[PDB]
RNA sequence: GACCAGGCG
């Protein structure tokens, strides 16, 4: 071998082979953006939890009714509907919340 | 259905535009000495690409010493 | 009074008809390609060869 | 008000980018091209070249150090790798070749 | 030598040259004869050469004249800059430039993404400012957020509140009590809250409980004082004349409003010249305008390349895009139509219909391999046999 | 590799007195000095010596019969 | 240090060089292609 | 030049044609010397290029003058067939001949041609109008009185002789040439190929001996400019933190077009490209035509003045998008500035020229600045060669019928006349039908003679 | 051949020894460059090492040029001037063939200079005659297994614009597929020969 | 005001049947050769000529002073 | 033969 080198490579079937790193975006973070063919105020993340990634975004629009998108489920079903199926009915926990 | 269309399809892949045969392709460097309507070949591609000729009572002679040649000297 | 594509085409079919057997009709230096006798044969001006048009 | 200092300007550099000497005196493009050119020259690869199997390799026959050079080149371990050699330039109109 | 000579021998040796040149020669023979003593034989061999020179720059019958144009108009679009400079000043209107330009121009987009009118005044008002900003005052629509110093909300009380800055309101034609005014003729009825600064929106539906902003934005954004489209306004002077510029388009309503001169007034869109002027106005528009835009990058491209595209581009008496759903779907060879683009859509459509091709163009002779028609494939030619060595 | 021959731009021989220079610079001589003594007027001769690497002494211990 | 954009589409916010790259990331090395600014080089002061 | 070619690694293609056919088309058909015009602008397309300019100017510009054997040496190498020297034109010491550049140039063009202009090295212009009423007052003046009154800006060739001016980018240039212009259209294509090949030779072989280089002192000013450059960019950068405090307390009247900030931004880039302009003037005023960088950038050989005033000056500006640096930190670009900060060096100004060097954020605003040219490099094609494919696949069948008009596959008839009068554009004088007043005077000049 | 600061290009033209010039103080070019290279790119880096690697090359040690840190040029100058040599970096040289002096001084210098690995020996190719596609006998691709080139759309529309029309006939047709097909003339179809 | 007054508008001028023969025997042409203009045309609108005729153009261009172009109407 | 990755103009 040759002393100057500096190694981290694997030897695949008499082959080297290198991994590069992927610039993802942050795992966990809300991020708010805006755009202009509606009035959408729209808040995505990302979750992950054993190398799933799902993407949930809450934003309002001219209605000015908060509307939930989640995955398989193609309807935005509206914000208190989808807090109501987690508990908390009562109208005091939601603004308490 | 993939056949037909696309970049790599049987109309604008092999019907529009296909490989020809006498064709050559290298790098090129200035010359200066030579008039414009010339180019230079190097001796190795013109010994490859042929043009056909037919024999007739003008040029007999050429003809017949360039056959003498053989393939590996340069007028053959 | 020819345009350029005629006498292309002209050159080229009496090249084309030299090349098969047809004699020249003018005398040329040995060793020439049938081309330049062709060439040779149209700015002698003896060329046989008329266009047909509309 | 300041809060820090700075460690050394100068190795805000990539590595291939940094072996370009005074590298502010040039246009960016220029800097660009020479930095990736950078990558491709003939030299001495490594001491063990003669065992080593590789579909292709190349090696040169004189190798030099750059006369003008920057001092992290020597710290990385560049000069006991060199490639290239020192030519005598003269800025001058030849005959259009 | 008469000037009437000079006319008359124009008229007896040129008479095949156009009409431009015969005017150009007469004047440029007048202005050299003016300071140098000329003789007839030299006017009648400058006669000569001027047709000679025409007769040989004419064109070859069967040149290929589409794709030089095609291309001479595609090559120079990739050395295409831009500056794109975003200047606040109302002097520079913010117009897209360049090849996204040319793009929207070939293509024939149905709205522009910068629509702009360049509007002339007449006779009158034409050496004025204050005339042209009152007539750039008409022209333009206001709202009522354009003329407010500020607002403010009231989602409490379930109101709306608007205060006017009186610089605009009062020099905005309407006043105050007139918007209120029309507002009892138009919409609903509204609150009447004329308070002169302070002005109150609390529409039916914003009752005390609930629905406050469903008609207050609706009644903020109430069209008066102006055309509708026109969002912006601004005076320029040009010379010795002034002129105006807009943003957005509306020429119908805008040949309409007085002091504005009709006969030089223009617009950026095309198919509304097509629509109010017709086609022929449409092909001089894409001319001038591909011309312009050209032009102002640097580059030197010839007219007689765009004539050729104008025409072609509206032959069937309607502007149509270059490109899928434009003249290339009007060919009527089955292969020219499939090789470019959607392919098996047409293939089916042609075999459902039975469509028969004729060979007649270019791209499917290459196809066959058979030769193609446009240049030494159309000559003919033909020889008498009996030919011997002389 | 090693030290060339010959210098390449006026084909004088120094790669006799490579050795020499550097040990005489290791010794702790003034370089330019040094490259006086040795007889190098022309910098196209000390360009040669003063940018060379010994790269055979670490390629020697590879060998392939 | 690769980006797992698409090489195709133009991506202008996405190519333009950041404030925040400096030190981080290599201003100079970078393809020239259609690969140029999705494709950068880790500095010599980072630290992952 | 029609190839778009340069040589730092690019390749070409080669084909053969086989049969005879194949080969008349392509002898008749397709020859380099019958593609001299651009059919785009009806001007020329080959032509000098680079050092043909250079050497050209050097042979035919004032002061020139040669001895005997250069003289010989130079036309032997050219290839023109002389047997006979010219009559001598001045006597150095020890009476030795010498003959000027002019002289030696003149060998090459026509006998009988005709033709003046002005050239880009115009500098006063009170000095060709006295030229132009000579040449007006007598329409064939005296070459002695011409000699008398030579200038640089003004070309004049009298029955093939050089008498004044001298040699540029608008005397055979590309999409530029005069002179060649005139002979393709005049003599026929070989007539032009002679004169091009022999040109280019000469220059060539003038460039080569006389020594042409350029060095670093090439870009050294004096005290006093380097003074002025710093006082200018001084008050430059001082009347801008008068706009920014002026914006800070109200003040300041907007612009009607956008907001209040974004007039601040217009205001605050025309004072900084007016700086630049400023500042480049007096770099421009100081270096005189002696120095080789600007006899190469003056004559449009290569480069401009800009690459000259940013070597030699400050860089100025940076920007994206029209618009100044601003990604980055919240309220700032670098963490090396305090938050909402809008002065000139924190936004992008470079005072540095390439010469003195850049500190490190000046270079990172460089580098910042320059990716955009790279993106738009690679962004641009695609869009454009997809709208050249359209066209191409749009416009391909119309040909031009026996009787001047272009008809579609169907029938169809597109126009009446090709264009509105039947001229190719390939064989228009510059776009024009005819060039009217070339005729008359070259006729006059003809007869009246 | 191509330098570090960003300048790449190709050999031209091979000289022998005695043809080139000579500076008068003994120095004989290793390398030409043209000067009107210089102007458009803008890199004075360059000039600047190659006036400091001369200047190393003098005094026998090596030049520090790291960054924003490295030593300035007027004191590269400086010592250039001290060493005997003309600050301006210029020399005088005689012409090779002729034997005579320039009229002009030229800029000389020592510069790091690398051979990149594209050489021409692995880029020539030509073919005649040689396999062919299985699927729709066209000649194959690459250098590598005796490919030809292909001729693209735009070489059609080149030859089209031209009006060449028997050259797009041999290009496209005679020097690639080609082959005779027996059509009954009745119905149309494709017959069949047995 | 006529539309013909605007600079982007040239004259139009309706031709008459002896005319339309001559020119439809000049080009041998049939009248499926020529450009066609709708009917609802604000131009043929002011002409008002029905369907089925040729309507002669007298066109101001750089290259020519003037250049005649003609059009059929189609509904 | 088709895919993937990296380079050249
Ligand atoms: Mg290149
Ligand atoms: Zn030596
Ligand atoms: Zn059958």
């Amino acid at each position: 071998e040759d002393p100057k080198d500096p190694g981290g490579y694997f030897i695949i079937n008499g082959s080297e082979r290198v991994i590069v790193s992927i610039e993802d975006i942050a795992p966990n973070r809300t991020l708010v953006e805006k755009d202009e063919r509606q009035e959408k105020y729209i808040a995505k993340v990302f979750s992950y939890r054993h190398g799933y990634r799902a993407l949930v975004a809450v934003e309002r629009r001219k209605d000015g009714i908060l509307y939930v998108d989640i995955p398989n489920v193609p309807k935005p079903v509206k914000f208190v509907y989808v807090m109501r199926a987690l508990g908390l009915e009562r109208d005091k926990d939601i603004v308490e919340a | 259905a993939q056949r037909l269309k696309g970049k790599e399809g049987r109309f604008r892949g092999n019907l529009s535009g296909k490989r020809v045969n006498f064709s050559a392709r290298t790098v090129i460097s200035p010359d200066p000495m030579i008039s414009i309507n010339e180019v230079g070949v190097p001796v190795e591609v013109a010994m490859e690409l042929t043009v056909p000729e037919k024999v007739t009572e003008f040029n007999i002679e050429r003809l017949r010493k360039m056959v003498l040649n053989g393939p590996d000297k340069y007028p053959g | 009074k020819y345009t350029r594509f005629e006498k292309a085409r002209i050159i080229g079919a009496r090249a084309l008809q030299i090349s098969m057997g047809a004699p020249v009709l003018i005398d040329v230096p040995p060793g020439i390609t049938p081309l330049e006798a062709a060439i040779l044969e149209f700015e002698k001006g003896v060329i046989p060869i008329t266009v047909i048009r509309p | 008000e300041h809060t820090h200092l700075e460690l050394m300007p100068a190795a805000i550099l990539g590595l291939p980018a940094s072996l370009v000497p005074y590298p502010e005196h040039n246009a960016a493009p220029r800097n660009t091209y020479g930095a990736g050119m950078a990558k491709q020259s003939l030299g001495l690869g490594w001491a063990n070249f003669r065992i080593r199997v590789d579909t292709r390799g190349h090696l040169l026959h004189y190798p030099q150090i750059p006369l003008v050079n920057s001092r992290i080149m020597k710290a990385v371990g560049y000069e006991d790798r060199p490639a290239g050699q020192n030519f005598v330039v003269a800025v001058l109109a030849y005959q259009g070749y | 030598v008469s000037l009437s000579t000079i006319k008359s021998l124009i008229e007896k040796k040129g008479a095949n040259l156009p009409e431009n040149v015969k005017s150009e020669l007469y004047e440029k023979l007048k202005k050299y004869n003016e300071k140098y003593k000329l003789t007839k034989a030299e006017i009648e061999a400058i006669i000569d050469d001027v047709v000679k020179e025409y007769e040989r720059a004419l064109v070859e019958p069967g040149e290929p004249v589409g794709t030089v144009a095609a291309q001479s108009i595609g090559e120079p679009s990739t050395q295409m800059t831009l500056n794109t400079f975003h200047y606040a000043g109302v002097a520079e209107i913010n117009v897209t430039l360049g090849l996204p330009r040319i793009i929207e121009i070939v293509d024939a987009r149905k709205n522009p993404s910068t629509p702009m009118m360049t509007v002339y005044l007449d006779e009158e008002h034409r050496y004025d400012r204050a005339k042209a900003e009152e007539v750039a005052r008409r022209i333009e629509g206001t709202t009522l957020e354009n003329l407010a110093r500020s607002t403010t909300l009231d989602l409490i009380n379930f109101e709306f509140i608007v205060e006017i800055d009186p610089e605009r309101l009062e020099r905005s034609g309407l006043t105050m009590e007139k918007v209120v005014k029309k507002l009892e003729s138009s919409f609903k009825s509204a609150e009447f809250e004329v308070d002169g600064y302070t002005l109150i929106v609390r529409p039916k539906k914003a009752d005390k409980i609930s629905d406050l902003r469903r008609f207050a934005e609706k009644i903020k954004k109430h069209r008066l004082k102006g055309l509708s489209g026109v969002g912006k306004t601004i005076v320029r002077k040009e010379g010795d004349e002034y002129v105006i510029y807009t943003e957005g388009s509306n020429f119908k309503q805008v040949l309409k409003v007085p002091g504005v001169d009709p006969t030089r007034t223009r617009t950026n869109n095309i198919h509304e010249i097509a629509e109010v002027l017709g086609i022929e106005a449409a092909r001089n528009a894409i001319i001038d305008e591909i011309v312009s835009t050209m032009q102002e990058q640097g580059l030197e491209v010839d007219i007689r390349h765009i004539m050729l595209v104008a025409d072609m581009m509206t032959l069937d008496g309607i502007v149509r895009p270059i490109g899928r759903h434009g003249v290339v779907g009007e060919k009527s060879s089955v292969l020219a139509r499939a090789a470019f683009e959607i392919t098996v859509q047409h293939l089916f459509e042609a075999a459902e219909k039975g469509e028969v091709d004729n060979l007649n163009g270019v791209i499917e002779n290459v196809l066959i391999g058979q030769p193609v028609p446009v240049g030494t494939g159309m000559v003919k030619l033909t020889m008498k046999l009996p030919l011997r060595p002389q | 590799m090693i030290v060339p021959v010959r210098c390449f731009t006026c084909g004088k021989v120094i790669g006799d007195k490579y050795y020499e220079f550097k040990r005489r610079v290791e010794a702790g001589e003034d370089p330019e000095k040094v490259l006086d003594d040795l007889g190098l007027e022309r910098y196209c001769c000390r360009r040669m010596l003063l940018s060379h690497v010994e790269l055979i002494d670490d390629i020697m211990h590879y060998r392939v019969y | 240090v690769t980006s797992p954009l698409d090489r195709e589409q133009p991506h202008f916010e996405a190519r333009d060089l950041h404030g925040t790259h400096w030190g981080r990331i290599c201003p100079t090395e970078t393809p020239e292609g259609p690969n140029c600014g999705l494709v950068k080089n880790l500095a010599l002061m980072a630290q992952i | 030049p029609p190839y778009n070619a340069d040589f730092d690694g690019d390749e070409m293609n080669l084909h053969v044609p086989q049969t005879e056919e194949a080969q008349a088309e392509a002898r008749i058909l397709m020859e380099v010397q019958n593609h001299i015009i651009s059919p785009r602008y009806g001007g020329p397309i080959i032509g000098g290029i680079q050092d043909h300019i250079s050497g050209g100017y050097l042979l035919t510009r004032e002061g020139a003058y040669f001895t005997r054997d250069e003289v010989e040496q130079m036309l032997m190498f050219a290839g023109v067939d002389i047997t006979e020297l010219p009559e001598p034109d001045k006597y150095d010491e020890n009476g030795n001949p010498l003959w000027s550049g002019k002289t030696i140039f003149s060998l090459l063009l026509p006998e009988d041609l005709t033709v003046w202009y002005r050239n880009k090295l115009c500098d006063e212009p009170e000095r060709c109008e006295a030229l132009e009423k000579l040449i007006e007052e007598k329409l064939m003046p005296d070459p002695e009185e011409v000699r008398k009154l030579a200038y640089d800006g003004f070309v004049y060739i009298q029955n093939g002789k050089l008498l004044s001016g001298a040699i540029d980018k608008k005397a055979y240039g590309r999409e530029d040439g005069i002179i060649l212009d005139l002979i393709v259209r005049e003599y026929g294509v070989e007539r032009a190929r002679q004169f091009l090949d022999q040109v280019t030779k000469l220059t060539i072989w003038v460039i080569t001996h006389k020594g042409f280089t350029t060095g670093i002192d090439d870009e050294d000013l004096p005290e006093e400019a380097r003074d002025r450059i710093r006082e200018i960019i001084r008050e430059a950068e001082e009347r801008v933190n008068k706009l920014i405090e002026a914006y800070k307390r109200g003040e300041l009247e907007p612009l009607p077009g956008k907001s209040l900030e974004d007039t601040l931004e217009s205001l605050i880039m025309a004072v900084l490209a007016e700086a630049r302009d400023n500042a480049g003037a007096v770099a421009e005023k100081y270096l005189g035509m002696d120095n080789h960088t600007v006899i190469m950038a003056k004559t449009g050989a290569r480069g401009k003045i800009l690459n000259i005033t940013q070597m030699a000056a400050l860089l100025g500006q940076q920007s994206i998008r029209g618009k100044r640096l601003y990604r980055g930190f919240r309220g700032r670009v670098l963490s090396h500035f305090k938050p909402g900060d809008l002065g000139a060096r924190a936004k992008g100004f470079v005072v540095n020229s390439y010469k003195s060097g850049l500190t490190p954020q000046e270079y990172f605003f460089h580098a910042m600045g320059g990716r955009e040219g790279l993106v738009d490099t690679a962004v641009r094609t695609a869009q454009s060669g997809y709208m050249q494919r359209r066209l191409i696949n749009a416009l391909q069948d119309l040909k031009v019928e026996y009787d001047g008009t272009v008809r579609s596959p169907e029938g169809i008839i597109v126009q009446f006349k090709y264009g509105e009068d039947g001229v190719d554009p390939m064989k228009s004088w510059r776009g024009k039908t005819v060039d009217v007043d070339r005729i008359i005077v070259r006729t006059l000049l003809k007869m009246r003679g | 051949f191509a330098s570090r600061h960003g300048q790449k290009g190709v050999i031209g033209l091979i000289v022998p020894q005695e043809d080139m010039p000579w500076t008068e103080s003994g120095i004989v070019p290793d390398l030409i460059v043209n000067p009107h290279g210089i102007p458009s790119r803008m890199t004075v880096g360059q000039l600047i090492e190659a006036i400091g690697g001369k200047v190393a090359s003098l005094k026998g040690r090596r030049v520090d040029g790291t960054a924003f840190i490295g030593e300035p040029e007027e004191k590269l100058r400086k010592e250039l001037e001290e060493l005997g040599f003309k600050h301006t970096g210029r020399e005088i040289m005689y012409d090779g063939i002729t034997g005579k002096r320039l009229e002009a001084d030229i800029f000389i210098g020592v510069i790091y200079y690398q051979r990149l690995h594209h050489m021409v020996a692995d880029k020539i190719h030509a073919r005649s005659r040689g396999p062919v596609q299985v699927l729709t006998k066209q000649p194959t691709e690459g250098r590598a297994r005796e490919g030809g080139l292909r001729f693209g759309e735009m070489e059609r529309d080149v030859l089209v614009g031209h009006g060449a029309a028997m050259l797009l006939i041999e290009r496209l047709l005679e020097e690639s597929d080609k082959t005779e097909v027996w059509v009954c003339e009745n119905c149309g179809h494709i017959a069949l020969e047995d | 005001f006529s539309i013909f007054d605007h600079v982007l508008v040239p004259e139009h001028r309706v031709l008459s049947e002896e005319e339309k023969k001559a020119l439809l025997e000049k080009y041998k042409i049939t009248l499926a050769q020529l450009p066609q203009i709708k009917a609802s045309d604000p131009a043929v609108k002011a002409l008002g000529a029905k369907p089925g005729d040729v309507i002669e153009i007298k066109r101001k261009s750089p290259t020519a002073g003037v250049y005649y172009y003609y059009r059929v109407v189609v509904e």
